[PDB]
């Protein structure tokens, strides 16, 4: 089972990167199930 | 040796305003929703300023609990927000 969830949302984190300090979008990036057979 | 001068004198005119344009309000479709989610994705950093700006200035729950991860869930935002971040992009895109 997974119980996965879609949702059209980019979550911009305000982040300090470079020269010039810019915030990016992202978005919830957990529970990877990678490619599957043995299943 | 004795005078006499009145003099009384009281103006106003000010009706020269213009700026109610309203919002749109157009049914957005779910396909629309990830069109734009797409099309801000691969707008730089600094290019977001507006997107962000005005997801905040609507959304204040957000911008006082998370300045930082701010989630813009377009598929369920306010379509006259969804229709700011439309104006935004398609002047960033179309050139003239």
């Amino acid at each position: 089972e997974f119980t996965g969830s879609p949702e059209i949302k980019l979550k911009i984190t305000k982040t300090i990167q470079n020269g010039r300090e810019l915030f990016e979008s992202s978005l919830c990036g957990d529970l990877l199930n990678e490619v599957q057979a043995s299943e | 040796h004795h005078h006499h001068h009145h003099s009384h004198m009281g103006k106003q005119a000010s009706a020269s305003y213009d700026s109610e344009e309203e919002e749109e309000g157009l049914p957005m479709s779910y396909d629309e929703k990830r069109q734009l989610s797409l099309d801000i994705n691969r707008l730089p950093g600094e290019k977001l300023g507006r997107v962000v700006h005005i997801i905040q200035s609507r959304e204040p729950s957000l911008r006082d609990s998370n300045p930082d991860e701010i989630e813009i869930d377009f598929e369920t935002l306010k379509p006259t927000t969804l229709r700011e971040l439309e104006r935004y992009v398609k002047s960033c895109l179309q050139k003239k």
